[PDB]
């Protein structure tokens, strides 16, 4: 149970929920546009030691 | 010679032990006592790898003992008891031999269909899916554009809360409308005695779990801590920096 | 005491009384199709029944391996191998009586003699 | 130590009923002692595997639609009663994915494919024929335990389990090499894993010969598995009772109890 | 601009339907192939019955080439397909709810569902099955009139950038008129 | 083989055709056998829109009658993410594909299907013999609807309370003598009558 929570599962319950994002466009009409600000975070690969 | 899966915990060995409960997503039936309204019941647990714990229990409950043959079943967040006929025709079957021919499978038999004679008559009003649909099961939250209760919300509701396994996305209430029409015919045999009342205390019906499913909760639910923690101070960063 | 469907429209039909010719049509609620009854048969409650011990019954009963296997006969084919299951109903009240299927003449016979 | 390791341990409230998991049931052969249970307002409660009890840690079940898919099934958007009147309902971990007109190949051939090496062999599954039904588990929490394999047919004659001296002879050498495994065994098909669900297809034999031919004590023809020896129902602390059969099973109970607080050696560091 | 409604000439058109495996279906659904190049041959009986797939060497024999036909539904009713071409560019009745009618055009009628199964006697086959295993001051003061005179409720902050002066000469300077 | 067949292996769809294709597949949920281009009053018009109130909704052929009559944001927010082509196959199907005839007799209520919309591929004879390949892309379900005369879910509301401990079994065909809530195509026929 151990090795199979450590080799798999955990790469898993990553990229199902890693994905967060606030783009800020202008969140108001203008501010000429302004920019779709992507403040984009997100978690790739884990590691182990 | 210290072959042991333990836990070092500030200068201690620390052994965890395996948890049982009822496998999740199998059908069970049981016989409540005869003083209650209700006589025969079954019902579904479920988890799917396992946001939010995804709970999601479903009942469908029987009347009568007589002349009260009846079968409502109950649905999250419905509060009312609702009928199945209703069930079927907004999940899309109108026609009423083909609800039929999803319950049964011998057509030669007539027993369930003295049975579901009386259900089919509670469903001789609505004939329409969304008029079907249109019924409240209010529980929260707040209506938004909507006139009474808006058929896109329970749509919304069929599409990614009900029945947690065979699908949650958009597109397969067939397998939905086959999945309810096996769990009526096994009720309906336990209703009938033709089959047997179930057993709790069976073992494979149960399952054992372990330090791997254990973590998974536990770090899941720390994971959704943390990340309401990383889009706190996302907001708070009005004024710099990006730290 | 089947429950007929309309022909035109997939329905349950429902009984309803002629007004002067004294004779249970069958008009479909949804559509305007229309039938006479050929009994004045309706309702039936059968408070009572006993059935249910026979059935289920696939064409290869034998394949499973876990069924056990006895000497008597097939009483058509007589060939002496068979297999041999007792009731598939069960109440606290059905009986000990026994159910004999065979391969050669795949038939279902019986060891009651009343 | 031994024993504590492999404990389990279920939730019920402040009293309960009796028939309810309180007491023992038939379904718990092979997996967990009848003797090792503790003593006291939890007797029970708390139960101890089996010597070679094996727990399930699952597999992703998509290959296996994939496959089932391939060979042939009725997916169920154009399912009609009438026109498949008696065909198999197929489930997998309690999802409706086929019906299926040919059961017998179906099954035969995943239990090949399964001895074979080609699926993971956690992978359990049932013909309740009976009611023209399957089943396929795959998910983690299942509990199984090792058999003796059997081929009814022989070029011999009557009906044999398919391990012969020769293999045996190997394992021996292998062991006293000091290039077979358990594993290597089981890679061409000699064992195979049973879970705690599937054995009403299944029927059993006590004894390598106990019918398999056609004063000291007392002791059908359509078997298919033997138990490797019928000793290892037990526990750890049910291997150190001399002559189990020999006494009362109360007495095995208080031993059960009583060798866990017995002193010796413990380590060696 | 065209005409809203749809193409009958089309319908009369027998359709065999075919369902496939996945290896096989990645490569019949390749954009960068199907241009009209022949990849197949087939062979039917008198009677029917057994058709089957002579699959020509394009493939290359990663696949087999002897594949069988399943004609599951021989007889097919009420199936019909169609195209669709974006358009060339008590009684209250909505003739525009957005939606967006298409140049579409029924184009066949199914009759015959079947299948295309590797024949599991090719050495190519089952070789798959262990494939699928393994996978400023004053002039601001008329600059301010001017601007009241522009507009009755300016903005303080509007104000501002109208003067670019200093605030607390322009905190002053308001106070001495109105608001 | 001799031949006895109609062998043509197979041509294929232009690629610069094949660019705004969506060829998707019909069904009708009937046992009869059901041909629109032999039944449907045409001109048949295909819309994608919403069905409420549908039944109270005009028909075609009324509209042509009645023509010719006549003439602080708080800043902060989040996007829990989702796949982009879901989304749109939720706004796609936000409404469903309706098909009738003019006259409005008949309607066809369509809805969709997921099940298997991938694997098939399309063998149509061509005039010369033929055979496009055209890969699907997705498959639908029509189903008639208001073909007699729907009921109201507010009436409908008080026959499923227990107002009476049994509805009358011909309540529909009392309510129908009254002229409530009539067929599409008698509403229709009225609309053209008057
Ligand atoms: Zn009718
Ligand atoms: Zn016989």
């Amino acid at each position: 149970s151990f090795n199979q929570f450590v080799d798999y599962t955990l790469q898993d319950i990553i990229c199902e929920d890693s994905t967060l994002i606030l783009e800020q466009l202008a969140q108001h009409t203008t501010e000429s546009d302004n920019i779709s600000r992507k403040y984009e975070i997100s978690f790739g690969k884990i590691y182990v030691t | 010679f210290d072959m042991g899966g333990y836990f070092i915990i500030n200068g201690s060995e620390k052994v965890l032990i395996a948890q049982e409960r009822s496998a999740g997503n199998i059908v069970q039936v049981f016989k409540k006592a005869a003083p209650s309204p209700i006589s025969h019941v079954a019902e579904i647990r479920s988890a799917l790898e396992k946001g939010s714990r995804f709970i999601s229990t479903l009942q469908v409950k029987l009347y009568g003992r007589s002349s009260a043959r009846t079968i409502k079943a109950t649905l999250p967040y419905i509060k009312q008891d609702i009928p199945i006929v209703i069930i079927f025709r907004a999940l899309g079957i109108i026609p009423d031999g083909e609800i039929l021919e999803h319950i049964c499978y011998d057509v030669n038999d007539w027993q369930m269909l003295e049975m579901l004679k009386p259900c089919v008559e509670d469903g001789f009003v609505i004939q329409d899916r969304e008029t079907a649909l249109d019924f409240i099961g209010r529980r929260g939250t707040a209506l938004g554009i909507k006139k009474e209760k808006r058929i896109q919300y329970a749509k919304d509701i069929l599409q990614k809360e009900f029945l947690p396994h065979i699908t949650q996305l958009e597109g397969f209430e067939s397998r939905k409308a086959f999945f309810l029409g096996y769990m009526i015919n096994r009720l309906l045999l336990c209703a009938l005695d033709r089959k047997d009342q179930d057993d709790r205390d069976h073992f494979g019906k149960k399952r054992l779990d372990l330090a791997g499913p254990l973590l998974a909760q536990l770090f899941k639910t720390l994971f959704k801590k943390l990340t309401k923690d990383i889009f706190r101070y996302m907001q708070r960063t009005v004024e710099e920096a990006h730290d | 005491t089947t429950f007929r469907f309309c022909r035109d429209c997939n329905n349950m039909l429902y009984p309803r009384e002629d007004k002067e010719n004294n004779r249970l049509l069958f008009e479909c609620r949804t559509c305007s199709y229309v039938e006479e009854a050929g009994s004045p048969l309706v309702y039936r409650h059968e408070l009572i029944t006993n059935i249910g011990e026979t059935a289920g019954v696939v064409q290869d009963i034998g394949s499973d391996p876990t069924l056990p296997r006895s000497d008597r006969e097939c009483p058509k084919c007589h060939s002496r191998e068979n297999v041999f299951f007792q009731s598939q109903q069960r109440r606290k009240d059905t009986s000990m009586v026994l159910f004999f299927v065979c391969l050669s003449c795949s038939h279902i016979f019986t060891s009651d003699q009343k | 130590t031994l024993s504590h390791l492999r404990r389990t341990n279920t939730p019920i409230g402040r009293d309960g009923k009796l028939a309810k998991p309180r007491q023992l049931h038939n379904t718990h052969w092979g997996l967990v002692c009848p003797a090792e249970t503790p003593e006291g307002q939890a007797c029970g409660l708390v139960k101890n595997l089996s010597l070679m009890s094996c727990i399930s840690v699952g597999t992703d079940p998509m290959p296996i639609i994939t496959f089932l898919s391939e060979w042939g099934m009725e997916p169920l958007e154009d399912y009609v009663p009438h026109q498949s009147p008696d065909a198999t309902r197929v489930f997998v971990n309690g999802v409706w994915h086929g019906v299926h007109r040919n059961p017998a190949r179906l099954m035969e051939t995943l239990r090949t494919l399964r001895r074979k090496g080609d699926i993971n062999p956690e992978v359990s599954m049932i013909r309740d024929i009976r009611e023209k039904e399957l089943k396929i588990f795959t998910d983690a929490g299942r509990v199984y335990r090792p058999l003796f394999i059997v081929e009814d047919d022989e070029s011999l004659g009557h009906k044999e389990l398919k391990v012969r001296k020769g293999h045996i002879a190997k394992l021996m050498a292998t062991e006293y090499q000091d290039e077979y495994t358990w594993s290597s065994l089981l890679n061409e098909g000699l064992v195979e894993y049973i879970d705690a669900e599937e054995e009403e297809s299944i029927l059993i034999a006590m004894q390598p010969e106990d019918l398999e031919p056609a004063a000291k004590r007392i002791r059908a023809t359509t078997f298919t598995h033997c138990e490797i020896h019928p000793s290892m129902i037990l526990g750890v602390a049910a291997s150190i009772i001399p002559f189990p059969d020999h006494n009362q099973s109360p007495r095995n109970t208080y031993q059960s109890a009583m060798g866990k607080q017995a002193m010796g050696v413990f380590l060696t560091n | 601009e065209e005409s809203l409604d749809l193409d009958l000439e089309r319908s009369n058109r027998q359709v065999w339907l075919v369902r496939l495996p996945m290896f096989l279906a990645e490569k019949w659904r390749d954009r960068n192939n199907l241009h009209g190049q022949e990849l197949g041959k087939i062979r039917i009986n008198k009677d029917g019955s057994k058709i089957t797939l002579l699959l020509n060497e394009n493939d290359n024999d990663s696949i087999p080439h002897e594949y069988d036909l399943e004609l599951t539904k021989k007889v097919v009713e009420n199936e019909y397909v169609f195209t669709e071409q974006n358009l060339k560019k008590r009684d209250r009745y909505i003739p525009y709810v957005k939606t967006i009618p298409k140049k579409t055009a029924i184009v066949g009628t199914v009759c015959h569902e079947c299948q295309v199964m590797p024949s599991m006697n090719d050495p190519n086959y089952h070789k798959i099955v262990e494939q699928r295993r393994n996978i400023p001051k004053k002039e601001i003061l008329d600059y301010l009139f001017k601007l009241f005179d522009e507009y009755d409720y300016w903005s303080l902050k509007g104000l501002k950038e109208r003067t670019r002066q200093p605030e607390a000469h322009l905190k002053e300077c308001l106070d001495k008129v109105a608001t | 083989d001799p031949n006895e067949y109609n062998e043509f292996p197979l041509r294929a769809i232009p690629k610069e055709d094949l660019e705004n294709m969506r060829t998707h597949l019909l069904k009708f949920q009937s046992k009869k056998k059901i041909n629109p281009v032999t039944d449907f009053h045409l001109p048949v018009r295909l819309h994608r829109k919403d069905t409420r109130n549908l039944q109270f909704q005009l028909t075609r052929a009324e509209i042509v009658q009645r023509q010719k009559e006549i003439s602080l944001r708080r800043k902060t927010r989040q996007l829990k993410v989702l796949d982009e082509n879901a989304k749109k196959l939720r706004f796609e199907e936000f409404y469903p594909w309706v098909m009738e005839d003019f006259d409005g007799y008949n309607t066809w209520v369509g809805s969709y299907e997921a099940g298997n919309s991938d694997s098939y591929v399309l063998l149509s004879v061509e005039d010369d013999g033929s055979f496009t390949m055209i890969p699907a892309d997705k498959v639908y379900k029509f189903t008639a609807r208001n073909k007699y005369a729907t009921l109201t879910i507010d009436e409908a509301e008080k026959r499923m309370d227990k107002k009476s401990g049994e509805v009358p079994r011909w309540l529909m065909k009392h309510l129908d003598n009254i002229g409530t809530t009539t067929t599409r195509y008698d509403r229709t026929r009225r609309k053209l009558k008057a």
